[PDB]
């Protein structure tokens, strides 16, 4: 009958904010120094109904910003390998070359000769080869930019970090065991940070990650377009264990005043390619639930997972950071199978210590090396595939992309600005 | 705790939203305030809560609200915003659904609001 | 709109003044963010707009005229600031010029504001 | 001037820091941009209207808003403290008195609160 | 008779502050990338005199700290040329050079000789000179300090910018036509942006401005002193058309990790001055009405416009940038004639590289070359002149100064507070 | 009765903010170029009691934050000594070694012999020494950073610095004479300022400071605990006049483009050690004087004055840089005594060039030579000393960590917030 203005009304509305990082020498640890409340409390909207959509999800586009940003950051202050960009010459190791070069010495009107075990990967022969002989070469990308030490004594070691809204703003969470990425969903709960993000680096296949709670489920933007990935939430891990089994003996120098430069002294014993063993039984039964699942979304079709095309190295395997060590892994004895409606796996991996990350050019990055083996258990827990798009339809191990890495844990929650004025009639006047 | 009662029938959310509102008072790390842009960025949420803040309390001064987190007004309701006298606004309407309802008047309100209280200020300085 | 009907009198602008404050409120109430010096500027000249605003705000609450456009007070005229009985003044005289006219007395009546609204406050609080 | 007739008694205190505040108004070059600076003094000015807001707030919610002193509807409760209107006017100053009831500040905060509240519900209902 | 408090009462102040740039990869796109209203409206204020002030003017200083930053932050990202300060072994082409040297490569352990032209202007020898045969020199400005080569990709083309008042100011603008820079205005208006002004850098003939709506208006801070720059608005533009003939081919090499070098690799055909043909009438017009102006200023004085004085070549010719190309132009045979009160003309124009701009040392830039030839007309709107101070005054071309020519955009507007908050008498009381 | 809401009440609590610096090219005067108010007020208030603690302040803190930061920003623009990072082959001055090098010129292909007179202590040999003959040695710190020149145009000459309060916040000062450091203040004022603190950089002796009003005052955190420094804070001045006597002649290269270096070009006349005469009956009274009140402090004891132990040349000489020399005294003549309860004196100083400061490692500076021999008169206030910890107790010079400095000037002051916000009883309601 008149009308009358409230304040603290609960209505929201869909914004962009700049979340602030808080977690319970790693890169993540001083990054997201903020602490953590203990036993966060999550507030149950009852017969709130809210429209989700992963995708287009700005939370997305921060964190992805912010993992690269801390890795830049982490990178500046560290040793440039401009005086390593010349000429080796190496010549076989009595996969790996034994490489050497005249490396400066803090001193300038000084020379150091030096012999270090480099990955063919991370070198370009210079002259024509020659066997056994020893051969000119160089490191790879030093042409495209200056290639930067990752510190020794900085980890990226991924922890569990939370996302936390700023004042005047909160997460909704949808609480659905199984809701498909953009629609609505009835179940929907207050947040003011996400649960426990660990930003793990990798391609293929998702590790460490969070398991859906009903089944397996496929959220894809458009399932009918082939150019799209398809990300499968895993309701049950599988056990991949990666190793490099070398025993590397890490020596270092001096390339400057004050700039130490960490490299593969010697290899202590045999010379062996490092692998990847996944647990064979869990990976068929995840498989054959991932052909059932895809053949239920795509009917009348004979589910075929083949090996990826023959694109690069960084987009053809399962990338991925094991200690710091990058290993690159032929994950083509995985997925060659096919699912028709009507003892482990040992892959061999590549490893390579001169990165590209985030799919950038111009700004590489030297992994020094760890001195003894190497190994990492991590869980499989999602996959990325793409529909090549005939009757059968082909999926190929997808990513390289890896904002869609951070939607795979970013798929629940929005962030909406509460509008706390409001307006509604009432039955008596001013006065 | 700052959406309790949300969707849930504006007389109920409207009795915890007063009791909530008080209750809440929401509103109003040197690695991460001097390194790289981070310090910025945290400024500039910090300085735009501020204003939203402050724009909140603004419209309610110049509806002759201040200071209150509810307020009558002159302005009589208009039964081309809604015709609903009661029977689902505070039964079975809640205050999202509400604000989608009358999304579309909500500057002409302020309008109303606005020049109810120029009157009064005018007759507020005639009466003295 | 920030100066409509400035130089246009002040008895025929007050009007216009109280519907500026309604449908103007006020004027204060990428590249340019994080790259180079810009962001810091523009952060600067936002908290001072900020301050500004809070310094008018603080002066309006002292004299008692909180979320008052138009607040009549009980200090009474004094002839030594200006002996115009409201012949030029709301006739002739425009904003603009009356500020001008009066702005080396405008600190003492903010002072006689203060303390005619301070006895106020204590006549009030002996009265309940 | 922000702590004139520190100690000395809250009487005084009170009716000279109203007239003081009438006057104090406290509440509200290359270092602008050059090293973290710039940025430091940011966080000293935006912290301080943070909380010069946040005390306005309060002011708001008990209706105090736009008055230095406002009699309440609580009643007082001997429970805090035993003495009343002998020393607390007396031989009392400030910071005493402040640090015996800062026990209980969120109690007379809620209760001011709660009385703020059934003030708007009888002004809503009675009108 | 009693004190009343008002708020929005419209009264303003004199007050500076940072005025935020708008427009409707360019430097100018990226920098000023605020939208500008569609249809920005002018509220004139009615019988509204404002003290205006063209000189002392801090929006002439803000926007000469601006373009300044924009320069220098659009240059930091690019290639350095420190590697190419070498001995250059210049011999002549069978004004330009073609020198010879050793650039650095991608690899610290390699070199490159490399032929190219430069222009005498942009070297300095270090041993003799010979005729035909060759000598040794350097490049000028190495050694006061390093160069550094604009982007390529980066382009400095101007674009009318608008400058807005943040929230709390205004902008006044003197509508006064004939308003002679430093009178009362009694003719205003109050806008949040000003026109669209063209950051273009110049000197002499101020380019592609903003033409008087009157007559020619001659203004100075003050005329009796003789140090202080006239500008003179047009009320008419004049066509100058400069071209560079040159049929230049432009080779690149890398000088590092990533770092390429553009320089003149060869010239094709016929080697050129460089020319300015501004239309003969229309400019003999134009210094008729300015030397009848400056009699009417300078009365019972004879009106002389003679070349510059023997300065540097910054100083003394008609300076300016078309494509990146930065001419010089000796424009004596313009400011050659006389005033008594009682078919094209060709400008030769040098043409440098290795640029010092704002009248700055300790800080250089190389222009890269663009291949084929290069055209361009600017309307010329205004003009910087400078009295030599007898019965004659001299009038000479002036400039180096840059704030003069933005100030030739700013005299029209004033930054002015709000103070919203008001007293006046009124007959009512609290009570 | 009835709780009653006050707003301005004179309470305040203990906080930490951003103090912002204030004073009446030095780099204490660009920063701190906030101007300080004309005859700065201080608000006495009665019968107010307070807690003060020096150790523990956090404008100590604030303090040693920002003299390291501006030391370090004051030497970012200047000139990196990289390509000093040479052999050196010093043969000996006709202390100090007449060491030969190849610089690099503006040219990267031109060198240029320089020869340049270095202190020993900034230099470490490379290969053998040989007397009369000439060897081949190397900068000191050169195989750990690259050494910044200290800009000659940019002095660090301390001046007197007013550290102020924003904004609702305030500095308590405690006026009782004869403060421990510690325990309640039953005099104490309020102020917006400090008084002016010189940012005086020494150890062992405390120069330029503030004599205390009463007598010599012993502070220290824990007297009984042998790690921690006492801070003697002297009631009366005693003057030491500190000089280099040599008559330097100094040159200067160009090492770069744009790149200038200072060096010791010769000494004219004799070359004589550089020293410190301080007066002697006065020190002689001084010491007396504190061995007396420690003797109150340490009761049935002896009190020795003895020289530091055999640690680094930084830590066990009075420090001190009087004009731009860096000069490190033996003070063990002067700390020679004994008291117990039942004419100058000469002082030999070593020079150094090359300096590390705040013990930090990773970061030297050069300071330039000032041509001509250098003297300076300054004031010891002050005296830092360590326990050695028998019947008799060894106290010997301290110092290093430089927040004791700064803690002997702000051991008065108090940073508090005011909480203007309070409640309190009254005889009526609000009806
Ligand atoms: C999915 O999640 C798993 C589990 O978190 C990850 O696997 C772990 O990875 C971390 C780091 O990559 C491993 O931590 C490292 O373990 C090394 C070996 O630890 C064993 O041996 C040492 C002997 O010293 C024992 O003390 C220890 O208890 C173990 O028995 C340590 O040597 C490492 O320390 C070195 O690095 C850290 C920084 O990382 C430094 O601070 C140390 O000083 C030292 O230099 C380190 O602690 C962990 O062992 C792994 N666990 C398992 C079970 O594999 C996967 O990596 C993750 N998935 C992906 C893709 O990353
Ligand atoms: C006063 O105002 C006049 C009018 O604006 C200015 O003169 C004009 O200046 C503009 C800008 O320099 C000229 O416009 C065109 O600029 C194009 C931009 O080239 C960039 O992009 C290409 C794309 O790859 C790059 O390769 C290149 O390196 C640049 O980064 C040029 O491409 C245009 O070239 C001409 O040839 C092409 C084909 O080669 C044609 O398709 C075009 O249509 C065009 O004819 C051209 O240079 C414009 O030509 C100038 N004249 C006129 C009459 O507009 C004055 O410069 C200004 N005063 C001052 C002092 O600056
Ligand atoms: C993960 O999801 C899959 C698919 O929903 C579950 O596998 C099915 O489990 C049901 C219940 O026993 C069987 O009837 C089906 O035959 C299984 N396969 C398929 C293709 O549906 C699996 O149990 C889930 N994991 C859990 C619960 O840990
Ligand atoms: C990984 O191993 C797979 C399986 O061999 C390779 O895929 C094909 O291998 C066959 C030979 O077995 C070749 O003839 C094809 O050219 C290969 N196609 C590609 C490029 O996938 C593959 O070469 C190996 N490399 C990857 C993709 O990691
Ligand atoms: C899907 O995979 C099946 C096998 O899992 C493929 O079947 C093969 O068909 C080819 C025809 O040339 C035969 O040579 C092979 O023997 C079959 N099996 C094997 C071992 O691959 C089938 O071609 C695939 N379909 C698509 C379109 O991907
Ligand atoms: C004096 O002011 C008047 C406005 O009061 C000017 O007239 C119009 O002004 C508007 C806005 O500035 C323009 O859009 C119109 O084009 C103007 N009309 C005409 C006919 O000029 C007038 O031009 C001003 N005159 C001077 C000399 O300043
Ligand atoms: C620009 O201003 C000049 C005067 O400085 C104008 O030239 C005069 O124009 C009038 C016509 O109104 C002629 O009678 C005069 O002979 C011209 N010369 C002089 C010296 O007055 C010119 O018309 C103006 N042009 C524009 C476009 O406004
Ligand atoms: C500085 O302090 C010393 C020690 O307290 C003072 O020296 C004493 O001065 C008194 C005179 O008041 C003499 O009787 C004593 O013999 C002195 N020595 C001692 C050990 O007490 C000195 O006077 C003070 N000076 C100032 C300027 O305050
Ligand atoms: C809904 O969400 C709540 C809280 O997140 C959860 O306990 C429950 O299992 C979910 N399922 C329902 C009831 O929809
Ligand atoms: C997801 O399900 C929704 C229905 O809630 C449907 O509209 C949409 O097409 C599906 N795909 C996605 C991921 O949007
Ligand atoms: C993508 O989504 C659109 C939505 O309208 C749908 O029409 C289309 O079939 C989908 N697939 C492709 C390949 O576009
Ligand atoms: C894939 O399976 C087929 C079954 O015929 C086998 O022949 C082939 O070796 C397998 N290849 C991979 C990549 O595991
Ligand atoms: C030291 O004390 C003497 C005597 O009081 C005085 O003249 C001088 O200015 C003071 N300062 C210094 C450091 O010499």
């Amino acid at each position: 009958l008149w009308v009358t203005v409230y304040y603290g009304v609960p209505v929201w509305k869909d914004a962009e904010t700049t979340l602030f990082c808080a977690s319970d020498r790693n890169v993540w640890a001083t990054h997201c120094c903020v602490p953590t409340d203990p036993n966060p409390q999550e507030m149950v909207l009852e017969n709130v109904t809210e429209n989700f959509n992963m995708w287009k999800n700005d939370m997305v586009e921060q964190m992805h910003e912010d993992v690269i940003s801390l890795w830049d950051q982490s990178l500046k202050p560290c040793v440039k390998l401009t005086p390593l960009c010349v000429t080796l010459e190496c010549r076989q190791v009595n996969e790996i070359k034994n490489c050497s070069f005249n490396a400066t010495t803090e001193l300038r009107d000084k020379k150091q000769k030096v012999y270090a075990l480099f990955y063919r990967l991370d070198i370009v022969p210079l002259e024509e080869e020659r066997k056994g002989n020893s051969s000119k070469y160089r490191l790879i990308n030093c042409n495209t930019s200056a290639i930067t030490q990752a510190c020794p004594k900085v980890t990226f070691d991924p922890i569990p970090i939370h996302y936390c809204a700023p004042a005047g703003y909160a997460i909704l969470k949808c609480n659905n065991k199984t809701f498909n990425g953009t629609g609505p969903c009835n179940n929907v709960s207050t947040v003011q940070c996400t649960h426990g993000i660990k930003p793990v680096v990798s391609t293929q296949l998702l590790l460490n990650g969070s398991l859906a709670e009903g089944e397996i489920i496929i959220r894809s933007e458009n399932l009918t377009n082939n150019v799209k990935t398809i990300i499968v939430h895993l309701n049950e891990s599988v056990e991949i264990v990666c190793t490099r089994p070398n025993n590397n003996t890490v020596k270092s120098i001096r390339i400057g005043p004050g700039q130490w430069f960490y490299y593969t002294g010697d290899i202590i014993g045999n010379i062996r390619q490092a692998y990847c063993n996944i647990k064979k039984d869990d990976w068929i039964r995840t498989l054959q639930r991932v052909g059932k699942k895809l053949a239920e979304h795509f009917p009348r079709r004979i589910i075929n997972f083949t090996q990826p095309a023959g694109g690069d190295l960084e987009i053809t395997t399962h990338s991925f950071n094991c200690r710091g060590e990058f290993f690159y892994c032929n994950t083509s004895s995985l997925f060659n199978s096919t699912y028709n409606p009507n003892l482990d796996i040992t892959i061999p991996c590549r490893i390579k210590q001169i990165i590209n990350m985030w799919q950038r050019v111009g700004q590489a990055m030297y992994a020094p090396p760890i001195e003894g083996n190497i190994t990492c258990k991590s869980n499989i827990t999602g996959l990325l595939l793409v529909r090549d798009g005939n009757e059968t339809e082909i999926f190929r191990p997808g990513g390289g992309d890896m904002r869609n890495n951070w939607r795979s844990e970013l798929y629940k929650y929005k962030v909406v600005e509460i509008k706390p004025l409001g307006i509604a009639p009432t039955r008596c006047k001013r006065r | 705790g700052f959406l309790g009662a949300a969707g849930s029938t504006m007389g109920a959310a409207s009795i915890t939203l007063t009791v909530q509102a008080r209750q809440l008072l929401s509103g109003i790390q040197q690695h991460l305030l001097q390194d790289g842009h981070w310090g910025i960025k945290q400024l500039q949420t910090r300085v735009l809560a501020i204003e939203h803040y402050l724009k909140d309390q603004q419209l309610l001064g110049i509806w002759g609200c201040s200071g209150k987190l509810i307020c009558c007004t002159a302005v009589p309701w208009n039964s081309s915003w809604s015709n609903k006298s009661h029977d689902e606004i505070w039964g079975n309407m809640t205050w999202m659904q509400w604000d989608r309802e009358i999304s579309n008047y909500t500057n002409t309100i302020y309008r109303l609001l606005e020049d109810s209280q120029n009157q009064q200020e005018q007759n507020e300085k005639d009466l003295l």
